[PDB]
């Protein structure tokens, strides 16, 4: 319980929702054979639905009055009540991958900017160089922090074009 | 002798009007006559009109 | 051909445009021929007088129509079982079924049901009979005539105020804070103590007997002796009946907090106490600036002293006093921004804290008032930013503001616009992504896969106010906390009783749907602000147009050169921002209306479950609540909702018509008009008739303005019709 | 006690006077 | 998509070019500006994009409505 | 009747004169550029405002500017 | 009566679409407003803000508007 | 309402007589050549 | 062969191949690890 | 215009070079009967002045007000007619 939320394990609405979904799937399954293709597909869907509901209830997710899982997006609140995998951990994972792609693109652009013909390098990508920079982008946090503390990650305001006010 | 920077010297634009304000360009030629804007500067960044060269005065450019 | 008396250049135009532009530039006094600063200020002052007279006449008309064709007296006896009447209907085009269908609140003939809430307001302030309303209307009529005479008088040379008189900011602020704000609030407190409070207790107090009635049993003695606490001895009981004496009291300045159990609105004694405190504080604030009595402050020195060391803010606020006093657009922008924010505050406070008796029970009036004030606030905000841009392109002096906050904020305008764009992109990407994800999982029949982020921050703030529905036990949620014990015997009892009840709108319960809609609102606000700020900061010039300030605030474009310059002026930025403001206000009103629709019907589950995906918004709100509206008239008959159905289609038509001016541009129409002119000049009989003005197509800027006007009118009319018909056909 | 016809007539006359003052102000503003 | 088209039908090239100028400044501040100078879509291209999106959205809306209705009551 | 102005940044390329569809600009002798000629607008009364001259100017910023003002029967391009 | 009304609506929409397309084809070369429209080409945004405005004066723009009217008719 | 005949006279006056008079006067004034 | 590899390195070809590879990887991740609402490690 | 050949411009006859032709006009004073013409010009005697002709239009304005205050009731207009019963509303209202 965080904000009046009940765990999905003890939520009656959650169980009723699972029961209703499985019931609808079985109702659709009743109009087929026992080993036909549609019957097997419906059985697989039923198994997946049951596994999903069981996993959600076992993972400790919080359910509201409507019986659906709710996510806690607040450090500390999610860390002390065991909900860090809702938004905190996904935030870290995203930030890492997003920074990886961004750093790889930045390095490729800066590397090809020194070539005699950079526009062609932009429309016709250098596959080996792009591959090497994509691999190097995995250490983007360390490289970015080093460049920031080094002062080479920024451009002087006096060297950037600006409008005549 | 000759006024302004020599040909092929990197210069920075000081005219806020110019599309290349605060940007560097190469001095292509400098006219040695009483011309208001005798410094010809070429750029690697085309403007909105697709032009990459412009004329500037002696006080509108800074070496390096 | 000389109608534009204020513009000699426009008078020489031999086309119809002369008439058009002759009306769209009539109030731009600064651009008129032979205009000075003194004449400009004097004309604005007289125009202000005229506007005040118009407002007084409008209020007088409302009062007169309610007292002449309404049912105010009948509504007073039964405020919950009688629909207020706005005015009568005399339409020769009406048919017998239409005449019979519009007769409702016991009227002699067809009438219009009021939706502005004037009945509840007038009933709460003490008005009870039609004679009082008529007297108020006549008084407002005389007041309007007086203001008209004042406007005419101050235009004469003997009564013309000098330009320096208009620049006396200290004196004006002193009089406005101490007199326009403080004295007015004190007078309102006097009226509430002498009329509103006694009238709510079944005692009539009017001009004929207000001098023989004591507002309090102990008259004036406790006030002058200092025993002010004696004015809050016995307040109205929890079982008090409005307009009667059962369960009444004698207190006039209480602070119970909460809502009246019967009227579901704020206590009159609390509002009187509020106005008295506000009057005292405003008067005190009014005694601050220096005038001619050797004491007070000098705003110029205060601004020149607000310069932090280390040069973090540069020169600080040096020269800002003159920048604001000399420029009228700066003052208008500040006033518009403040007024728009106050309008939004008023809209947000009247539904959660009803101030008028029997107002919360009127679902139609509450929704209409909230939507009206929110739309007004949006339009006023757009105007504030537009005038800020006008200031930057017409009254900003870089030499006079060298190094202050204005020059510095203009020096890094790129960072501001870039961050606004980043915030808008983030909000849009994620709000749309979450909504689409929920829609996709809902379509595949797997609602358990929805991404429902709990609004823990807003819930925490709600718990800080006393709501115990989230188990936070924070400040006001804990009975043993210091703030809880401090106001334990003051306003906390009623405040908590009203905030912990689900029967009112005082801090409603929120969930994932509220989280998503709030982020959508944040998106609308950020994008609208980005457009307006970008237009105001780039008004003087950009890389594409370095000398934009030389072309003014509004101009069609700069030609197709340099890649194209369509919609490059600041006016165009405001034009593009109006669409976003309408969209944001639409989202806000949609959210408010749907949530209250579910709350009024005792079904919060509908919004709690269908608001997490867009299909629920389109099916459970728009399509579901439009059945009665579109059925106002059908091949079987018509009812009182036919007016709203017709207005619904009318708004749709105006909006679509605006789409023409918005999509089609000037070029096709010019050639078409030339062909039409040739046809007229070659048609017999019709040749005898000639045109005085050469017919030409609408201007580029004029076309954008006409299209925007049509779009906004259709938007407002369509939503007003749908809102009123949906909340009126059910309640 | 509904307002009588004489009250409506008096209100209309006062409105006529107010309109006269308004037109005078408008004329002064035009100048 | 249909509503999206409105953005390209009621706007102009100057506004987007200036907005792109500010975004370009942000990119230059971090040394990530591309050599292929970003430019707003031409006036003709803006009109083409707006009309293409308008028709795609409207036709697809009618397509979905028609197919769902006829497949559910046919 | 629009306002057409020429600035000293002109290089005398004569492109604006050739791009004018109503013969509003012309080249006159000058001594501030290598071409020894400057542009002028003696017949601004015939200017329609097409801004074709600006689309042809190669200087940055433009050396020829058109400011649209009071509209007349000629500036509006009306044949009726 | 409903069929009569809808048929006249169809005729009106078809006529407007024909008017737009035919006007573009007939004035694609020249016009009273722009006597040298053929020199500017077939697809150009305009001819500047002069003459009150020449926005969407080319034949391509007429096709651009005809697309909207055709969508409405169909 | 008191004086039921008033709306039947004021509505046509404000919607038919006043608009026609105002439009005619405005049309005659915006094309005076010498105001 | 050099020209063919240069054509395959163009912006559209590389964009479509990268999008296809990313989409395929995501589809297989969801095929083997379906209904991943939270990051359960 | 002196269009005797292929010349459609003439400064001495510039009137004909600008297409200033009546095309269909024809001057003829022999048509309307004298007795009927006199009757009509006599009927519209003083009605040729702007102030007087506007007075005739002012009569139409009076007729508009007369219709609302009398004509509308004489044609049994639905708005000027009576009303039958009424309804209660959605909930317990009026
Ligand atoms: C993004 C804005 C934001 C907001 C609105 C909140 C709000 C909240 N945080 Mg929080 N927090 C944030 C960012 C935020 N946090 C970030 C970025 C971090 C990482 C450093 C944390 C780490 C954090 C911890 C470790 C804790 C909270 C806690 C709390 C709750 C009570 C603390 C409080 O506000 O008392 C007043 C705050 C003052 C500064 C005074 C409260 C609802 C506490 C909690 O879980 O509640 C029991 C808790 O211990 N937060
Ligand atoms: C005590 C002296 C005094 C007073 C009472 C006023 C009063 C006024 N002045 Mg004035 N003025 C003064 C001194 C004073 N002035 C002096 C000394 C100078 C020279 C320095 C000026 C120079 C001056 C100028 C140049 C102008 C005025 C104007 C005005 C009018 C402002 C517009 C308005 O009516 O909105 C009314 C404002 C309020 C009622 C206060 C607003 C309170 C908030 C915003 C509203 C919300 C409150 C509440 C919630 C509303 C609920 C009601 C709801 C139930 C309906 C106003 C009546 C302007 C004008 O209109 O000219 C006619 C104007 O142009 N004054
Ligand atoms: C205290 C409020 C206030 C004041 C005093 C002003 C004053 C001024 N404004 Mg401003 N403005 C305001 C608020 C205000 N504004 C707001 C809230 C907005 C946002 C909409 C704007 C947006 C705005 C813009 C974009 C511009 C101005 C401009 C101006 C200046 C000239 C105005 C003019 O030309 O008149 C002319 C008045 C009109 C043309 C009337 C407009 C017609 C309306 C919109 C149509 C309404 C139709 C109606 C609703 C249809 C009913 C529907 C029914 C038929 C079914 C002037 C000094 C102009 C300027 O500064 O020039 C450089 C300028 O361009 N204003
Ligand atoms: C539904 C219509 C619509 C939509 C979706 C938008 C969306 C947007 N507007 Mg816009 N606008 C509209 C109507 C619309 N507008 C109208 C009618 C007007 C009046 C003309 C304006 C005027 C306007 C102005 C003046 C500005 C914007 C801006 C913006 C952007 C704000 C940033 C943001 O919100 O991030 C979120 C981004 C989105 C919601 C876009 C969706 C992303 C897509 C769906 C992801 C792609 C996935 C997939 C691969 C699709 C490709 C398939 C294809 C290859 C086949 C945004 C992209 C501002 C801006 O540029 O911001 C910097 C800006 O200044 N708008
Ligand atoms: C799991 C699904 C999902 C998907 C499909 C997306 C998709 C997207 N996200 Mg997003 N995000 C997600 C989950 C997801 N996100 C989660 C769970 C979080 C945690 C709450 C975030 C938080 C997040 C942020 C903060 C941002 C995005 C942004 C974006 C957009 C560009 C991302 C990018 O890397 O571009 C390409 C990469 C670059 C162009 C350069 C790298 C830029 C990254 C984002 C900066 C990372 C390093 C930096 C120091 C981090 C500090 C950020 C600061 C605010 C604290 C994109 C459409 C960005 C956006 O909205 O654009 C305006 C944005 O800034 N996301
Ligand atoms: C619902 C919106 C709307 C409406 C009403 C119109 C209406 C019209 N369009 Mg248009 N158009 C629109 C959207 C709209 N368009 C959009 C979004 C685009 C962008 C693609 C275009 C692009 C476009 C082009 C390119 C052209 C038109 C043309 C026309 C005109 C055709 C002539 C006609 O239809 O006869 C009659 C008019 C109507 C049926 C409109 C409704 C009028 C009602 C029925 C009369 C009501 C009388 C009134 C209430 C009484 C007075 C009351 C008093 C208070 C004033 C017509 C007025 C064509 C044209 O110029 O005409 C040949 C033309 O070429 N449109
Ligand atoms: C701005 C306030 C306002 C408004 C919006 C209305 C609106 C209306 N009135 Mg009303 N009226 C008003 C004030 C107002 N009145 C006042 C103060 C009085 C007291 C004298 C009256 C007395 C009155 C009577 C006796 C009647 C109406 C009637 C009507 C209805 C038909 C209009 C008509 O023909 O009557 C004509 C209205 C008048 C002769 C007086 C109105 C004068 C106002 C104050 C002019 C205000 C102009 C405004 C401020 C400037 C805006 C510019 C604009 C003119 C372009 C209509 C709904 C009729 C009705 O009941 O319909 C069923 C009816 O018979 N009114
Ligand atoms: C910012 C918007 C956003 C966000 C945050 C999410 C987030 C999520 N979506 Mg969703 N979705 C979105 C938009 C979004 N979606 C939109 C617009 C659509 C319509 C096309 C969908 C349609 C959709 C469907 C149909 C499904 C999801 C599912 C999921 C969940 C699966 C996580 C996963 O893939 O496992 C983990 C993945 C990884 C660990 C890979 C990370 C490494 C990658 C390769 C890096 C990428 C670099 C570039 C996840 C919580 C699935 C689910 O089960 O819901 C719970 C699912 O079935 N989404
Ligand atoms: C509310 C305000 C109402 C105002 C009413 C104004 C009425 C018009 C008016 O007074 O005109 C004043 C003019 C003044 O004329 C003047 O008449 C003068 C003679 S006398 O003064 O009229 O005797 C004469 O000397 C002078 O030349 C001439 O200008 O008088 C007339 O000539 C009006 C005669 C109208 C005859 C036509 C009536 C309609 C005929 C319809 C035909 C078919 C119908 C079936
Ligand atoms: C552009 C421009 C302009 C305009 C501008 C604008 C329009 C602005 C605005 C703005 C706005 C619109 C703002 C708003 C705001 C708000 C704020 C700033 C606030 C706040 C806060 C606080 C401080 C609070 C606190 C509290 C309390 C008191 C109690 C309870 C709790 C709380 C927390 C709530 C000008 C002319 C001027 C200048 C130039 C140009
Ligand atoms: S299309 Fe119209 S607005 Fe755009 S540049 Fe051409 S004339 Fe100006
Ligand atoms: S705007 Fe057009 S007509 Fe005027 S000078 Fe330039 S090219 Fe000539
Ligand atoms: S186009 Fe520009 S540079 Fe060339 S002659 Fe004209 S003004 Fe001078």
């Amino acid at each position: 319980d965080v904000a009046g939320l009940t765990p999905c394990s003890e939520s009656k609405a959650f169980a009723k929702r699972k029961k209703n979904e499985v019931k609808a799937l079985n109702k659709r399954l009743k109009n087929y054979e026992a080993d036909s293709a549609p019957a097997l597909a419906l059985k697989a869907t039923i198994a997946r639905t049951e596994a999903r509901f069981d996993k959600y209830a076992k993972q400790g997710l919080l359910c509201g009055t409507d019986g659906l899982p709710h996510l806690i997006a607040d450090p500390g609140l999610a860390l002390r009540y065991g909900h860090a995998g809702d938004v905190f951990i996904p935030t870290i994972g995203f930030i890492y991958f997003a920074g990886w792609l961004g750093y790889a693109g930045s390095k490729y652009l800066q590397a090809v900017a020194a070539t005699a013909k950079p526009i062609e390098k932009e429309i016709i990508i250098d596959v080996p160089l792009a591959w090497k920079l994509l691999w190097e982008g995995f250490g983007w946090p360390l490289r970015a922090f080093a460049e920031y503390k080094n002062g080479s990650l920024m451009e002087d305001d006096a060297k950037i074009t600006v409008s005549p006010r | 002798p000759d006024v302004g920077p020599k040909r092929g010297t990197q210069v920075r634009i000081l005219r806020p009007e110019s599309y290349w304000f605060r940007e560097t360009g190469k001095v292509v030629s400098v006219d040695q006559s009483g011309i208001r804007y005798p410094v010809v500067v070429r750029f690697e960044k085309v403007n909105y009109a697709g032009v990459s060269t412009n004329n500037y005065a002696l006080d509108e450019v800074v070496a390096a | 051909k000389l109608f534009p008396k204020f513009s000699q250049a426009l008078a020489q135009d031999p086309t119809t445009r002369r008439i058009w532009f002759g009306i769209a530039t009539a109030h731009d006094f600064e651009s008129h021929d032979g205009m000075t600063e003194e004449r400009l200020y004097q004309k604005i002052f007289a125009s202000h007088f005229g506007q005040l007279a118009i407002i007084f006449l409008w209020t007088s008309g409302n009062l007169f129509h309610v007292a002449w064709q309404g049912n105010f007296e009948q509504w007073v006896q039964d405020p919950l079982h009688i629909r207020p009447i706005a005015h009568a209907i005399w339409d020769p085009h009406f048919g017998q079924p239409a005449v019979e269908a519009f007769t409702r609140g016991g009227a002699s003939g067809p009438v219009n049901i009021s939706t502005s809430g004037v009945y509840q307001w007038w009933y709460t302030i003490g008005l009870r009979t039609n004679q009082e309303l008529y007297t108020g209307s006549i008084f407002l009529l005389v007041l309007a005539a007086l203001f008209l005479f004042a406007g005419w008088l101050h235009l004469q040379p003997a009564f013309q105020p000098a330009l320096s008189w208009f620049k006396n900011a200290e004196s004006r602020l002193n009089h406005h804070l101490a007199g326009l704000f403080g004295v007015s609030s004190l007078a309102w407190t006097g009226h509430l103590v002498h009329v509103a409070i006694p009238e709510s207790r079944g005692q009539h107090v009017g001009w004929d007997n207000f001098l023989t009635v004591l507002p309090h049993p102990a008259g004036l003695t406790p006030f002058f002796t200092g025993n002010w606490a004696a004015y809050a001895e016995n307040p109205d009981s929890a079982s008090h009946v409005f307009n009667t004496a059962q369960g009444s009291g004698t207190a006039i300045l209480t602070f119970l907090g909460g809502f009246h159990p019967q009227t579901q609105s704020l206590w009159l004694t609390d509002m009187a106490h509020h106005h008295l405190a506000i009057a005292v504080i405003f008067i005190l604030a009014g005694h601050m600036y220096r005038t001619i009595f050797g004491i007070g402050h000098s705003m110029r020195e205060i601004l020149e002293a607000q310069t932090p060391p280390s040069g973090s803010l540069g020169a600080g606020h040096k020269g800002l006093y003159d920048t604001v006093n000399n420029s009228l657009h700066f003052q208008l922008g500040l006033a518009l921004a403040s007024v728009g924010t106050i309008s939004s505050l008023v809209a947000q406070h009247m539904y959660s804290l009803p101030p008028y008796a029997f107002l919360a029970q009127d679902f139609t009036t509450q929704a209409a008032l909230y939507t009206h004030h929110q739309y007004i606030a949006g339009f006023i905000m757009c105007g504030a930013f537009a005038h800020g841009a006008i200031f930057f392109v017409r009254d900003y002096d870089p030499a006079q503001n060298r190094g202050n906050v204005l020059a510095r904020i203009l020096d890094h305008k790129e960072a501001l616009i870039s961050h606004l764009s980043w915030a808008s992109l983030f909000l849009g990407f994620h709000t749309l992504g979450l909504y689409v994800h929920n829609d996709v999982v809902q379509a595949f029949g797997t609602p358990e896969k929805q991404i429902l982020i709990e609004p823990v921050f807003a819930q925490w703030i709600q718990a800080a106010h006393g709501k115990t529905a989230y188990g936070f036990d924070f400040l006001l949620s804990s009975a043993t906390s210091a703030p809880s014990l401090a106001g334990q015997a003051l306003w906390l009892p009623g405040w908590l009783q009203g905030i912990n009840s689900d029967a009112n709108s005082l801090f409603l319960t929120i969930g994932p749907g509220d989280f998503l809609v709030h982020h959508a609102i944040a998106l609308g606000l950020h994008t609208t602000t980005l457009i307006l700020v970008k237009g105001a900061l780039d008004a003087r010039g950009s890389k594409l147009m370095p000398d934009k300030k030389d072309f003014g605030y509004s101009f069609p474009c700069d030609g197709p050169g340099r890649g194209g310059t369509c919609d490059i002026s600041a006016w165009d930025a405001f034009y593009l921002a109006v669409f976003w403001m309408l969209n944001t206000i639409g989202w806000v009103t949609f959210y408010w209306h749907w949530k209250h629709l579910g709350i009024w019907q005792g079904n919060v589950n509908q919004f709690n479950e269908s608001s997490t995906y867009l299909m629920g918004w389109l099916r459970d709100y728009l399509w579901l609540n439009s059945s009665q509206l579109i059925n106002g008239y059908n091949p079987f008959g018509m009812n009182s909702l036919s007016v709203w159905a017709w207005m619904f289609l009318f708004g749709h038509l105006i909006y679509a018509t605006g789409f023409m001016f918005l999509i089609s541009w000037r070029g096709y129409w010019q050639e078409l008009i030339e062909t039409l002119a040739w046809a007229h000049e070659r048609t017999p009989l019709a040749n005898l008739v000639r045109w005085r003005d050469k017919p030409v197509a609408l201007s580029i800027v004029q076309a954008r303005l006409v299209g925007l006007t049509h779009f906004s009118v259709g938007y407002v009319l369509t939503y007003a019709a749908f809102l009123i018909a949906s909340t009126s056909g059910k309640f | 006690m509904p307002i009588a016809d004489y009250q409506v007539f008096t209100a209309l006359f006062l409105a006529l006077a107010t309109g006269i003052f308004a037109v005078r102000l408008g004329v002064a503003l035009y100048k | 998509v249909w509503a999206f088209s409105l953005m390209f039908l009621f706007s102009g090239r100057g506004y987007w070019q200036e907005l792109i100028e500010s975004i370009v400044w942000a990119h230059n501040k971090l040394k990530v500006a591309p050599a292929i100078q970003p430019r707003a879509l031409s006036i003709t291209q803006g009109r083409a994009v707006g009309v293409a999106h308008y028709l795609l959205g409207g036709i697809a809306t009618t397509w979905s409505f028609f197919l769902a209705r006829i497949l559910a009551v046919g | 009747s629009h306002t057409v102005k020429i600035y000293d940044t002109c290089i005398g390329c004569t492109q604006c004169v050739r791009a004018c569809p109503t013969d509003v600009l012309e080249m006159v002798p000058w001594d501030g550029c290598k071409a020894n000629q400057i542009a002028s607008a003696p017949r601004t009364e015939d200017c329609v405002g097409c801004k074709r001259c600006e689309s042809a100017c190669p200087t940055d910023f433009l050396s020829v500017r058109v400011y649209l003002g009071s509209e007349t029967t000629r500036s509006m391009g009306l044949a009726y | 009566t409903a069929d009569f009304l809808v048929h006249h609506i169809h005729a009106f929409t078809i006529h407007v679409t024909v008017l737009i397309l035919l006007k573009g084809v007939l004035y694609a070369r020249s016009s009273r407003l722009i006597p040298d429209k053929a020199n500017l080409g077939f697809r150009f945004p305009c001819d500047g803000p002069g003459r009150g405005g020449t926005c969407q004066v080319s034949a391509w723009d007429h096709v651009f508007l005809g697309l909207f009217w055709m969508y409405n008719s169909i | 309402m008191s004086a039921q005949f008033l709306p039947s006279i004021l509505v046509p006056l404000v919607g038919l007589v006043f608009p026609a008079v105002a439009m005619a006067s405005m049309f005659l004034y915006i094309e005076k050549e010498e105001i | 062969m050099k020209d063919f590899t240069t054509y395959l390195s163009t912006a559209p070809v590389l964009t479509l191949l990268s999008v296809t590879v990313v989409a395929g990887l995501l589809i297989e991740i969801n095929r083997f690890f379906p209904d991943a609402l939270i990051a359960a490690f | 215009k002196y269009g005797e050949e292929s010349r459609y411009f003439d400064l001495k006859d510039l009137e004909n070079t600008v297409g200033s032709w009546d095309m269909y006009g024809q001057e003829d004073k022999s048509r309307y009967n004298g007795l009927q013409s006199e009757f009509f010009e006599r009927a519209a005697n003083g009605l040729s002045r702007r102030e007087y002709i506007l007075g005739l239009v002012a009569i139409g304005g009076a007729g508009i007000l007369a219709w609302g205050g009398k004509g509308a009731a004489d044609v049994r207009l639905p708005t000027v007619g009576p009303q039958q019963p009424a309804q209660v509303g959605p909930r317990g209202r009026l």
